[PDB]
């Protein structure tokens, strides 16, 4: 699909057997979700945005289906005003900017 | 409004 | 051009006669820069991101050339960790996400 930018580029994902929506975010290196629950071990991490830093759990090799495309990568779980898919997953689906 | 690194 | 997401989608801009780099950010509604000197009147605004919220100046109708394409629109000036081109300007240059 081609997605224009007149509205926020939001897509439906499935992760951990649950359905969420999330913003395709070229401004984000990493993928950050809240209130998903992933199984197993994680590592504590801190991520930074516009107004400061937050603590997140880092999970590796998490299966995520992103607008009907199956991918595996790192998923960070923590406080965020909104769910974000970052470049680490976007490259996996072959997502580009075009102008 | 304005979304991340490190 | 087409820009893949294996690294940060950073472009060169000219704004108010100064040259800057900025990150093409589908996750930002608005365009936020630091250390730019815009002329004239402006209104205080607060923007939010991950980590919390930042006080900014809002300037309307600011010419800005973004990868050699001339557009006009709202530019926010305030403490950001990186300069961001938002969707408000990206739609003006015809920028889309493709996968």
């Amino acid at each position: 699909p081609q997605i224009t930018l007149w509205k926020r580029p939001i897509v439906t994902i499935k992760i951990g057997g649950q359905l969420k929506e999330a913003l395709l975010n070229t401004g984000a290196d990493d993928t950050v979700l809240e209130e998903v629950n992933l199984p197993g071990r994680w590592k504590p991490k801190l991520i930074g945005g516009i107004g400061g830093f937050v603590k997140v759990r880092q999970y590796d090799q998490v299966p995520i289906e992103i607008c009907g495309h199956k991918v595996i990568g790192t998923v960070l779980v923590g406080p965020t005003p909104t769910n974000v898919i970052g470049r680490n997953l976007m490259t996996q689906i072959g997502c580009t900017l075009n102008f | 409004r304005v979304x991340e690194a490190l």
